[PDB]
């Protein structure tokens, strides 16, 4: 159908396009965006003396050799403060039902 | 039957005017 | 320590979607029409319809009775609670018979009791904001609010609690830097000790340091207890503080389980129902598996006969292994089973034929199965062979010494040969008898 | 974990050279220290204060025309000034991260590093393009720089951290029109007036009628261009404080009812503005218009864009709609970058993401470019790529290959 | 005493929204690692944001995200023909 | 809801650092040692491909340790032909020495980054080439010479259908466009049906 036509090949490989979702940079979530890179991933985290949940965060390290906690907000933020009585173990199921109880344990 | 083959008919022919498709007959891309 | 009992194969009756039965039903086999009764018993129980229901488990010696019964208990589960008994565990000599059958049958019964209490907790920060006197009054000093900082583990939280817990608050050593066990309605304190983060290693003392709470300081704390109703009979018999019960002399002979029906019945059966119908508890009626019930005088099927009829008796499976036999206490009275024939009226009789001998082999093969030794073909059918021949209950016990007569002769399975020579090294009563 | 691989931090003070201010301060820092004009008093007084003190003839002159050094003494004067009363640091003590406009010839690159190698000797230099830093102070490898200075407006794209040189775009819409428009209306409504530099004092005035104030006897400063900076600087505060932008086609029906706004001129007269306030900053965007040139055709901030995008492969678009890096003053104004996004959706070819970058809440847009110089600077890798005394005086001083 | 109470909530509120948090406790968290368990009870590490490491091969393959936006990769079956 | 993915920073978030309280607490904790000593020391980068050195702040005790990032600079395998190696292999009519040479130095400076090579190609000394054309020539030389010494078929006319289609899609006009998303809905509706039917057969 036309001269634009997938006809031609040689002994070489060909990546294939995605349709129907445009793809960004490795730095977006891959429902969203695409290819999300982990490195780029914000979780919920439980510190080590505290006992209360700080919410999304990632490991970065920084100049000097030190190592940041960054942190995000979404669900007001005071969802997950109270989702520490689902990792130490509506506002009871939304806990359970925003993730998959994948909180940073230690 | 009276109505939907009409409606194929015109959507095939309406469906590549010379190739240009963004839905598909996408020129995959070379590897380097 | 796995520590295999003489019958742990039983799991359950294991009869089917449709209440039919099987071979392979969780490791019973055969005894079809017998395992479909004890599904239909079974889910009576589990219905909780019906009270002071006896069933008999008449049968031949070696025919499972026991077997069955622990399975059907096991498929109860551990959520309804199962009482063991046998006819011999009612001849007391310091509480009569009757009165140990009440206490059996209120063990059989359960009771799932919650309690729900909220209570905050944290490192205390005490300070008492200045307010004006009464207005109602004069003027002068007074107190309206008692702001107490509680600090938790995952906060802090400031508690304006009711000024009139200030007495509470200096009767214990409620000082700065210590956890407090406060309670919602009753206000009560509970100090439970000095922060641990203060516990220098220089400091020696013991149960004066408690680590800080962690979670919020507002915790609702959700336990459930499950007690038999003879547990709280027993707890509301004996007396509790001071009055110089201390004494050792006359007060060591504890065992004074002599119980009276008043305190039995009424106040404990109100209070119970007060709790269920409250929400506080909710009931769970067991089961009474009454063993050997041949071996009962007649003194105590009369009490049976009698308690069943009650309408908080709970369900009773009697299992007599003996045949026609004079009843215990009689003066040659001859009644079936060993049970007057008045208590069979009342008791469903599910039969057990004999096993067939596939089933003794089938029997002595998840024996063997469950001991975790291996048995060759021919060992198994000379196993199956002297079972048909004496008392199946023989052949099960030749595994275990076999096993071990094998693994000293270098050998893994259990041979032929190693059975033999345990039947020589062993044997059964009905060739003992020939003195 | 010791965190050898960090980064390193080796003097480097950037100097982000602008046209309407000039930026510098150490590597490593978040913000530039040092922020005062770039214009000189030239009689030579570069300073916030110098440059408000009345004395013969004080002209002032910017050395950049078209965001490009032509007056090299002045250019001199300025760094030789900022260094010894900001720094206080040696000039061969540390090196120095300068930055420059996508279009600076060959020639006068090559000038600029033989002043840098010659008068100065420091003892490293490096000179990296502006859109490349403003891309890295957004940590973007890829995106379209639309810097919006106060004489030029152009959507350079970046490739890989390599700037597109013929993607770029020169609009000639920048502050400066803003500035002209603004002075036009005023002149129209009232007249504009010197800020205090000669007002004596001022009283109280009723909204809408005449100032009275007291005149100073001081120098008659007969130098007009210096009075036209003077008069400048009171168009741009007026610019930043009261002028918004549309968010709309501005149709004449809206701006009647919207709130009202006031301002205060130096000498105290004021003047509420709530019904054109919004009419200046449409050439930005629709040039069509405009009182000033009605036979004009230029292109807007969003056709710009699109224009530059156009004109670069069609490979890199995915990655330079989806990125746009909007800096540069003109956008501090508001409704602006809302303005831009929602031109931008309405002519952006649907199916192609498009995203702006977060970073209109804060004024570091225009520091943008010394963030990224900075940020070039405190890394360990980048070490390497300096220009080093030794390999200037070898003979060679070419910074083409080597940048 | 309303009023009183109503001017305590609002100030401690206003202390709420400065900062929650701002250490991180470096005496174990600087140096303990994080650990999760999913709903399946699967195990994963945490992944800190590391500076670029040192190649000491050829490996590490020139990616080009910016190309990633539109492909996603390349199957080993084609059309295989002329 | 799911968790986020950001690049650099959110609107409200806010980032914890290190702890450095309770001074009383750990009094002895940090008393009891001292801190290494940091010189401001010069160091020599092997990888400046020159004489020149600058400084950065080490501990004492390493002033070796010449530099930890020299390891990073890792050149692109770029063949380096001579001037008879082109006369003999690499010959051609449209392309000459000198833009071949051109084009060999463009790559090695910008990585094999063809689109930077082609934006600052000169097409004043040598007339215009597009990008596809430069990578089939490199390539093309690329694989002579590493016949002629002793990687994959290169064809100029896939990236001859790719971007000059591409091209015509991203300049779809807005109504044409809305015709073609109603079309693929309109496709969508048809392959929906044709489910129905095999469905209810
Ligand atoms: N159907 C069966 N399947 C497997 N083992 C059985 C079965 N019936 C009886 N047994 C075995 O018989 C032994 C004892 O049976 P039991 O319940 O004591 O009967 P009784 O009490 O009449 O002697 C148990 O060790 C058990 O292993
Ligand atoms: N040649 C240039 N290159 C890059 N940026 C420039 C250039 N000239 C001016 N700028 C930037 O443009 C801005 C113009 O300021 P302006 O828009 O008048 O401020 P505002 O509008 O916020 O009052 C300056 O902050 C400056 O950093």
């Amino acid at each position: 159908d036309g001269p634009f036509a997938f006809r031609r090949k040689a002994g070489c490989q060909y990546y294939a396009p995605h349709l129907d979702q445009t793809g960004n940079w490795p730095w977006t979530s891959p429902k969203d965006g695409g290819l999300g890179d982990v490195r780029y991933r914000y979780c919920l985290t439980t510190l080590t003396v505290p006992q209360r949940c700080i919410g999304f965060a990632r490991r970065r390290v920084g100049r000097g050799g030190r190592v940041l906690l960054d942190r995000a907000h979404s669900d007001y933020d005071s969802v997950f403060h109270h989702l520490d009585l689902e990792m130490l173990s509506s506002k009871d199921l939304s806990q359970i039902l925003v993730n998959i109880k994948s909180c940073r344990w230690r | 039957q009276i109505t939907l083959e009409n409606q194929v008919h015109q959507r095939i022919a309406e469906l590549r005017k010379a190739g240009l498709w963004s839905q598909r007959r996408l020129p995959k891309l070379q590897e380097a | 320590t796995q520590r295999i009992a003489s019958h742990s194969h039983v799991k359950g009756l294991g009869l089917d979607e449709s209440g039919l039965a099987k071979q392979a039903a969780s490791g019973l086999v055969g005894q079809e029409n017998a395992r479909e009764a004890c599904g239909v018993i079974v889910e009576l129980i589990k219905s909780k319809k019906m009270a002071g229901r006896a069933v008999l488990l008449a049968g031949p010696p070696g025919t499972g009775k026991t077997a069955l019964a622990l399975a059907i208990a096991q498929e109860l589960g551990s959520k309804v609670p199962f009482c063991p008994m046998v006819g011999s565990e009612v001849y007391s000599t310091e509480i009569k018979k009757t009165e140990v059958l009440m206490e059996n049958f209120r063990r059989a019964i359960g009771l799932r009791i919650k309690e729900t209490k909220e209570v905050y907790e944290g490192e205390v920060t005490e300070l008492t904001p200045c307010e004006t006197e009464n207005p109602m009054g004069g003027y002068g000093k007074t107190i309206s609010h008692v702001i107490i900082g509680l600090k938790t583990a995952k906060g802090t939280k400031q508690l304006k609690l009711d000024p009139s817990i200030f007495e509470s608050l200096q009767k214990e050593r409620v000082e700065a830097g210590d956890v407090i066990y406060i309670e919602a309605n009753s206000g009560a304190v509970k100090r439970q000790g000095r922060c641990d983060t203060y516990a220098t290693e220089f400091d020696l003392e013991a149960e004066e340091y408690v680590p800080l709470p962690k979670g919020d300081v507002h915790k609702k704390k959700e336990i459930i207890q499950d007690v038999t109703l003879h547990d709280l009979d027993v707890a509301n018999a004996r007396p509790q503080g001071g009055q110089d019960i201390l004494s050792m002399m006359g007060q060591l002979m504890k065992p004074k389980k002599t119980e009276i029906t008043d305190k039995l019945r009424g106040e404990i059966n109100k209070v119970v129902n007060k709790y269920i119908d409250q929400g506080i508890a909710e009931l769970v009626p067991g089961v009474l598996f009454v063993d050997e019930v041949h071996m009962l005088d007649i003194e105590c099927f009369t009490y049976l006969h009698r308690a069943l009829e009650s309408s908080i008796a709970p369900i009773v499976i009697f299992a007599s292994n003996r045949g026609n036999c004079v009843i215990r206490g009689t003066e040659d009275i001859t009644s079936p089973h060993g049970i007057p024939l008045d208590l069979l009226d009342r008791v469903m009789i599910i039969r057990t034929m004999l096993y067939t001998p596939q089933e003794m082999k089938q029997i002595i093969k998840i024996r063997a199965q469950t001991e975790g030794i291996n048995i060759s073909e021919e060992a198994l059918n000379h196993l199956g062979e002297i079972g048909t021949k004496t008392t199946l209950r023989y052949s099960v016990q030749l595994l275990t010494p076999a096993n071990l007569l094998a693994k000293i002769n270098g050998k893994d399975s259990i041979e032929k040969e190693h059975v033999e020579e345990i039947s020589e090294l062993f044997y059964d009563a009905k060739s003992s008898a020939k003195i | 974990s010791g965190g050898v691989y960090g980064g390193d931090e080796v003097g480097a003070l950037v100097f982000d050279i602008g046209s309407y201010t000039v930026r510098a301060g150490y590597a490593g820092e978040d913000c530039p220290k040092v922020d005062f004009p770039t214009a000189i008093g030239m009689v030579y007084y570069i300073d916030t204060n110098a440059l408000r003190v009345p004395r013969e003839n004080m002209e002032a002159i910017s050395p950049l025309k078209n965001g490009m050094v032509e007056d090299w003494d002045s250019f001199q004067a300025i760094l030789d000034h900022t260094y010894k009363m900001h720094v206080k640091s040696e000039a061969s003590l540390h090196p120095v991260l300068m930055s420059e406009a996508p279009w600076n010839t060959r020639a006068k690159r090559e000038k600029l590093t033989e002043l840098m190698f010659e008068h100065y000797n420091i003892p490293a230099f490096f000179l990296c393009k502006t859109a490349v830093l403003t891309a890295f102070a957004n940590g973007r490898s890829t995106g379209l720089i639309l810097d919006s200075g106060a004489t030029h407006t152009t959507a350079i794209p970046v490739h890989d951290g390599y700037v597109l040189q013929q993607g770029i775009v020169k609009s000639p819409l920048a502050g400066d029109f803003i500035t002209m428009q603004c002075r036009e209306l005023f002149q129209e409504m009232n007249i504009e007036l010197v800020p205090p530099y000669m007002i004596a004092s001022k009283e109280a005035v009723r909204e809408g009628s005449p100032a009275n104030w007291k005149r100073k006897e001081k120098l008659p400063q007969v130098t007009r261009s210096w009075h036209n900076y003077m008069c400048n600087c009171v168009i741009q505060d007026f610019q930043a404080s009261v002028l918004q932008v549309s968010d709309s086609t501005y149709d004449e029906q809206v701006a009647a009812q919207m709130p009202t706004v006031h301002y205060e001129f130096p000498n105290g007269y004021n003047c509420d503005f709530g019904a054109e306030r919004l009419k200046i900053p449409e050439g930005l965007f629709d040039p069509s218009n405009v009182k000033g040139l009605s036979g004009n055709t230029m292109l807007g901030v969003s056709h710009v864009v699109t224009t530059s995008v156009g004109m670069c492969d069609i490979d890199i678009r995915p990655g330079l709609y989806g990125s746009v890096i909007v800096a540069g003053g003109n956008t501090l104004i508001q409704s602006f970058t809302d303005r831009l996004n929602r031109e931008l959706s309405q002519k952006t070819p649907p199916s192609m993401r498009l995203k702006l970058i977060a970073n209109n809440t804060t004024v570091e847009r225009r520091f943008s470019s010394w963030i990224g110089g900075s940020i070039l600077a405190s890394l360990g890798t980048f070490q390497q790529m300096w220009i080093s005394k030794q390999e200037y005086e070898e003979g060679g001083k070419q910074c083409v290959e080597r940048k | 005493n309303l009023k009183t109470l109503q001017e305590r909530e609002a100030r401690l509120r206003l202390e709420q929204e400065e900062a929650e948090l701002l250490t991180y406790t470096r005496e174990d968290a600087y140096s303990m690692e994080y650990v999760y368990e999913d709903v399946d009870g699967q195990t994963e590490v945490m992944p800190l944001w590391t500076p670029p490491t040192p190649p000491q091969d050829d490996s590490d393959i020139y990616l080009d995200s910016v190309m990633c936006l539109m492909y996603e990769a390349t199957p080993i079956p084609e059309a295989k023909l002329p | 809801y799911a968790l986020l993915y950001s690049d650099k920073k959110d609107a409200p978030p806010l980032l914890p650092s290190d702890t450095g309280q309770g001074y009383r607490t750990v009094k002895a904790k940090l008393g009891s040692k001292k801190v290494r000593p940091w010189k401001w020391m010069p160091f020599t980068n092997p990888a400046r491909k020159d004489g020149a050195m600058f400084f950065h702040w080490r501990r004492a005790a390493e002033e070796g340790k010449d530099y930890p990032f020299a390891r990073f600079n890792k050149t692109v395998q770029v063949p380096v032909y001579s001037e008879q190696e082109y006369q003999l292999y690499l010959h051609d009519d449209a392309w000459t020495k000198a833009e071949t040479d051109h084009l060999f130095d463009l790559s090695r400076r910008f990585d094999l980054r063809f689109v930077v090579i082609h934006d600052r190609y000169d097409h004043q000394q040598f007339k215009k080439r597009s990008v596809e054309d430069l990578k089939e020539r490199y390539y093309h030389i690329c694989a002579k010479l590493a016949n002629v010494r002793a990687r994959r078929k290169e064809q100029l006319e896939r990236l001859y259908n790719r971007t000059p289609e591409q091209v015509a899609e991203e300049e779809y006009l807005l109504q044409e466009l809305r015709k073609i998303e109603a079309r693929k809905k309109e496709r969508e509706k048809r392959s929906q049906d044709l489910q129905k039917l095999i469905t209810a057969a």
